């Protein structure tokens, strides 16, 4: 099944840091830290980032459960933020959930934290 | 280099701004 996600996206984001590209990910675990803001751990099949947050605009998927732990979405518009350290934060703006969690119901592959 | 902790999970909600 991990021919269904963005093999290598991660990486891409992690490094190239560019923002055209429209990856296809599984969300693993969604968090609210705070009106709440979520935290999701992300995986494109390959690696697995945490530093993923939602926009508040967004934040309609998760409360209706559309966006939720497995389902697998397609980011349409996301900002990156590279903090001082040098880790980056990747701001999800505008995404599609392709396959419910009901639907896809297990990770998809081993993925292994980036770095 | 993230973790489940108050200081990342500030760091986070803070660079939404």
């Amino acid at each position: 099944m991990v021919g269904q996600l963005s093999e290598g996206a991660i990486a891409a984001i992690m490094q190239k840091g560019d923002t055209n590209i429209k990856p296809i990910l599984q969300v693993i675990n969604i968090r609210p830290i705070t009106p709440p803001r979520y935290r999701l751990l992300m995986s494109d099949g390959l690696n697995t980032l945490s530093s993923f947050m939602l926009a508040t605009q967004l934040n309609p998927l998760v409360e209706e459960e559309q966006l939720s732990s497995n389902c697998v979405c397609q980011i349409h518009r996301f900002i990156v933020n590279t903090l001082k350290d040098g880790r980056r934060v990747v701001i999800l703006m505008e995404l599609e959930v392709l396959k419910s969690a009901e639907a896809v119901g297990v990770k998809i592959g081993n993925p292994v934290p980036y770095n | 280099t993230w973790e489940a902790d108050d200081v990342d999970d500030d760091l986070l909600y803070q660079a939404c701004d």
